[PDB]
RNA sequence: GCAGUCAAGCGUUCAUAGCGACAUUGCUUUUUGAUUCUUCGAUCGGCUCUUCCUAUCAUACCGAAGCAGAAUUCGGUAA
RNA sequence: UUCAUCUAGACAGCCGGACGGUGGCCAUGGAAGUCGGAAUCCGCUAAGGAGUGUGUAACAACUCACCGGCCGAAUGAACUA
């Protein structure tokens, strides 16, 4: 019914810093920094004291207020990204064939490459995102950590992941075979 | 198990097939369930031997007089079977 | 230099005080304050020293000056 | 084969690992999907739908009654 | 009593219907 | 009869007297027998039926 | 003559494809009556025949 | 009318209770504070119902009210001019959670010593410290997880694995029907504040080793109409 | 690859059929029709409880 | 130790005759039985149940005619545990466990008697 | 199709008139896959060669199925 | 538009309770709230179905129905256009 406006709060810790020109959003904390460009969502910004953000859409309807809630969880999921950070961690399972992961650094290019998925002779080459960090879990069988403070490209990541080693043409209840988000949260 | 399983082996150069039959109780007869009647409808139709196992112990949660009452229940299929009896340790 | 650098976006508000200029009309460039609001488009307006006659009308006929 | 070898399979090994969130996900996006097929599906297959989901509420309104 | 003033409209309201 | 209810844990398709349901094995499995050698394929077929053949039946 | 064409080539996919509990052996035989009640297996491919 | 969530109906016999429920508990305990002489409150904020039969059977003579908090506020009077007796808010005041209200015309120091001997067993409820440690077996994990010889006990049931394996966050894989892992997982050690999966582990397994005993702190006498502070265990 | 698209023009014809159509049907359902509760005092007004005033 | 071994119509097979002497003459019924069991011993007895003993006092029916003081001695049975403050309740609770059996107490139904009971025509001996 | 049953709603300013969606009963011939299968009065079909539609037979990619694999069934995009 | 809930705290979330006779009766190789048939009662309660679903060979465990704690002000359903 155009609300006159509304408003969604944003705490920002003490480590953090936050600078906003037109809707670029840079934040700046302990584990690195972090871009973004919401010049897609025409809402507007305004600062209280140094822990603090106001974000407020004037005479708007049911998308626009849901698009500043999103606004304000996505610049949220920044500063935990920046300040603790994320961290997957995927197993991979296999009955019969080992499934053999490793990396390979092709034209300084960081891809992970997965072989003898349910015996083939295909190799599954996945390039990792910038901003993400691989490592093998020691003293856990088959289990591999994605890092990183943006949660879209590590997600995003482990989703290649997964989705490149579907099984296809075969009795799923039967063959469980591929690679699976095992754990999220946080450094 | 409710049903009839089958395994194969090869002895002597020839293929044999051993079945496992789920069970049998001892049942006067004129009533009893599906899962049994699969048990008797295979020792009589088919020509095979068959190996009754007994199981000599306090274990099994079955007496011995109760395992040789089957037996002797069910000795009348066994007229032209090739039967041996195995004790698995007064 | 380690503290949030947000804009600001300055504007001009619609509130009572602010005084507005008329660009079309009878009164065609004179002055007057909002006294009140009606509704997100008509608001009213009292300039006694101009001469404009007490009135509700609609924001499209004004334009807010940043005064107030 | 043999027997119920699937249900035997899932008792020893277990169905997948990401088997019950994607159902729970798919039993989620469901709602979303209903009035998409509605919005969407022209000519027969949505008049089919659409008697479908007539005859299903008046299912549930009967049962409740 | 800003959520007394909801209770007293309440009350009136009850007493409408019941009249 | 059959499916996940199934209420339905013996027959009433039951003999009695344990001996007979023997009598009746032996002699199914003979009557069987005698209908195989009664009745008594390798990748080749026969020739088609001549289409003069069915001259008399006509709509 | 389409529609009759499609109901009866789906009604012989099963008449066919489905064993004839007589006329199989006696052991298979008493096996599937134990299981599935002859009598309701017989009256239901009759069903379909008629 | 839409772009709603749909509310998941089901259909089962009970139904709400609503205001006539309050309205009884308040009758109730306003016509019982005329008629014991002393009141307590008694704060049980995590409790089973067979150790609350245990304690209302240990007197049938004695009444014990449980409810609401606010109603039970109500009916006393938590304002000094709204009360039904004298010195009442002064008590009423005191309840802070899930509070047991308790009348009686039975000694003092009865009520005292029995609620500070009476302790039973109970799971450890999150957000307390629990006084035991456990580092489950590095092979099959049994129905128990570690509290007695296995060759008592079961496997647990398979149907668990994805309980324990994302809920509980136990790294965890089967060999045929048992479950299985690689390493012994620790879950909790003594002095550490548990948390919900920690307690849920410790569910699971069935261990029951925490000191339950309710805790008093006030007692009001109407013949006297004066309140008294006593915080027993 | 898109489809074809049906066209909006009107072809005279059946506009003038569609009024022929409308004019009879309007007579079937003449010939056919040959064959109260007051809402009260809606609530949300403010001063409904003036309304029950004026009656003696 | 204690197991339930109810089962009725280590060392597993002494326990049959231990058990089956638990109930020589009576009981011929589904009993409940508690098996206290030290290093291989079985000493087994049977734990009162309600539908049990109410069966005791009277495919199978039941009509009973309980008389209305057996079901107060069973209530005196299991007064034990039983949860609740007066035999005059704990005999209510009887009669919905004969009630769901079919029986019929005294001549009528447990129902109407438990009726009787709240209303103030039956007495209890407290 | 005919004749019915029920009832979500509609209901001369009708409570006990009427209308009535979705469901559902009977008739069609049978219960044990033996049915010998069995036709009953219409006032076109065949060459060369081009294109178009999709309401997809095959090929391509997917979904669901007691889909072990193999093969197959149902369906979605696709001319 | 109508009907309902709400500072004696509504809706959503988390947490806890979710009991006792009783493993209610028939049935069966086994079925304990949850393969099925028919009863569907009382007790103690703040509330807790002789049980809403997942599950087990059977128990177990989880779950909802229902109650309570934390949270602190609006909310839900059916209809019409």
């Amino acid at each position: 019914m155009k609300y006159i406006q509304t408003e969604q709060q944003i705490e920002v810790p003490e480590g953090v810093t936050v600078s906003i020109k037109s809707r670029i959003v840079k934040v700046v904390g302990p584990r690195g920094t972090l871009t973004k460009n919401l010049k897609h969502i025409d809402v507007t910004f305004t600062k209280v004291n140094n822990q603090l953000i106001k974000v407020a859409v004037h005479n708007g309807g049911r998308k626009h207020v849901a698009a500043l809630r999103t606004v304000k969880s996505l610049v949220d999921n920044m500063i935990t990204g920046v300040t603790k950070g994320y961290k997957y961690k995927m197993r991979y399972v296999y009955a019969h064939f080992p499934i053999n992961v490793n990396i390979v650094e092709k034209d300084g290019a960081k891809f992970i490459e997965v072989r003898n998925f349910l015996g083939d002779k295909k190799i599954r080459n996945v390039p990792v995102r910038d901003g993400v960090t691989i490592e093998f879990s020691t003293n856990v069988k088959d289990e591999i950590v994605l890092s990183g403070n943006s949660v879209e490209d590590v997600s995003q990541n482990a989703a290649d992941l997964q989705q490149i080693c579907r099984v296809r043409n075969k009795d799923i209840r039967k063959f469980l075979d591929g690679i699976y988000v095992s754990h999220k949260g946080f450094i | 198990t409710k049903s009839l399983y089958v395994g194969h082996f090869d002895y002597k150069y020839l293929r044999f097939q051993a079945i496992d039959t789920p069970g049998i109780l001892d049942r006067p007869t004129e009533e009893m369930n599906n899962i049994e009647m699969q048990s008797i409808y295979a020792i009589a139709h088919l020509r095979s031997c068959v190996l009754y196992f007994m199981d000599l112990s306090e274990q099994c949660g079955f007496t011995i007089e109760a395992q040789v009452k089957l037996f002797h229940s069910i000795k009348p299929l066994f007229a032209n079977k090739s039967v041996m009896v195995v004790i698995n340790t007064d | 230099s380690t503290d949030s650098i947000v804009k600001a976006s300055n504007w001009r508000l619609v509130e009572v005080g602010r005084v507005v200029l008329i660009k079309k009309g009878q009164s065609a460039g004179k002055l007057a304050a909002i006294v009140e609001i009606i509704d997100q488009k008509k608001v009213l307006i009292d300039g006694p020293k101009a001469g404009v006659p007490r009135q509700a009308i609609n924001l499209g006929q004004v334009v807010l000056t940043p005064l107030t | 084969p043999q027997n119920d070898y699937i249900e035997r399979h899932i008792k020893q090994h277990g169905k997948r690992l990401d088997h019950e969130e994607r159902k729970r996900k798919r039993e989620a996006r469901e709602s979303h999907k209903i009035s998409e097929r509605a919005q969407k599906l022209t000519g027969w297959k949505g008049k089919q739908f659409a008697k479908k989901r007539y005859a299903e509420k008046v299912s549930m309104r009967k049962k409740i009654k | 009593t800003s959520w007394e003033l909801k209770k007293q409209k309440r009350l009136e309201d009850k007493q409408f219907k019941e009249r | 009869a059959f499916g996940p209810k199934a209420q339905r844990k013996r027959p009433r398709l039951a003999a009695s007297n344990l001996e007979d349901l023997v009598k009746a094995t032996n002699e199914d499995i003979t009557k069987y027998e005698e209908k195989q050698v009664l009745d008594a394929e390798n990748g080749w077929t026969s020739a088609a039926k001549e289409a003069i053949f069915s001259k008399g039946q006509s709509k | 003559k389409y529609t009759g064409e499609g109901f009866v080539e789906k009604f012989e996919d099963i008449l066919k494809g489905f064993p004839n509990i007589n006329d199989v052996h006696p052991f298979h035989r008493d096996l599937m009556d134990t299981l599935y009640e002859k009598n309701h297996y017989k009256i239901s491919l009759a069903a379909i025949s008629r | 009318p839409r772009s709603k969530r749909s509310k998941l109906v089901t259909l089962a016999q009970t139904d709400k209770k609503g205001r006539e429920n309050k309205e009884r508990i308040f009758d109730e305990v306003r016509e019982a504070l005329d008629t014991y002489r002393y009141v307590w409150v008694l704060h049980l904020d995590d409790v089973r119902t067979p150790v609350l039969q245990e304690i209302r059977t240990s007197w049938a003579g004695s009444k014990l009210i449980m409810g609401k908090r606010k109603v039970l506020q109500k009916a006393l009077g938590e304002k000094r001019e709204e009360e039904y007796k004298e010195n009442l808010y002064q008590l009423s005041k005191l309840c802070s959670g899930v509070t047991g209200l308790l009348f009686t015309d039975e000694d003092v120091n009865t009520v005292k010593e029995y609620f500070k001997s009476y302790v039973r067993s109970d799971y450890s409820r999150p957000n307390t410290k629990a006084p035991l440690t456990f580092t489950i077996p590095e092979g099959i994990v049994y129905s128990r997880g570690g509290q007695i010889p296995a060759e008592e006990d079961v496997p647990m049931i398979h149907s668990l694995e994805p309980t324990m394996r994302n809920k509980f966050e136990i790294p965890t894989k089967i060999k045929a029907g048992k479950i299985t892992i690689d390493s012994p997982y620790l879950v909790c050690t003594e002095g550490e504040k548990l948390d919900v999966r920690q307690a849920l582990i410790l569910k699971q397994f069935g261990i029951a080793a925490s000191e339950f005993k309710v805790k008093v702190s006030a007692y009001y006498d109407n013949d006297s109409s004066t309140v008294e502070s006593t915080n027993i265990n | 690859r898109v489809r074809k698209r049906q066209s909006r023009r009107t072809s005279t014809k059946l506009k003038e059929g569609i009024k022929k159509k409308a004019s009879a049907h309007r007579k079937k359902e003449k010939k056919m029709a040959k064959k109260k509760k007051d809402p009260g005092i809606p609530s949300n007004f403010p001063y409904k409880a003036k309304i029950l005033e004026e009656i003696e | 130790k204690y197991l339930y071994l109810r089962a009725v119509g280590l060392s597993p097979k002494k326990v049959g005759e231990d058990i089956a002497k638990a109930t020589k003459e009576f009981k011929g019924i589904k009993v409940t039985v508690q098996l206290k069991i030290q290093n291989r011993q079985a000493a087994a007895s049977v734990v009162p149940s309600a539908s049990s003993l109410v069966i005791t006092a009277l495919n199978v029916k039941h009509s009973g005619n309980i008389q209305l003081d057996e079901i107060i001695e069973i209530a005196r049975q299991m007064r034990d545990k039983s949860f609740g403050r007066t035999l005059a309740s704990v005999t209510k609770e009887i009669l919905g466990t004969a009630q769901s059996v079919g029986c019929r107490v005294d001549f009528k139904n447990p129902h109407d008697i438990i009726e009787g009971i709240n209303a103030g025509e039956i007495e209890i001996p407290e």
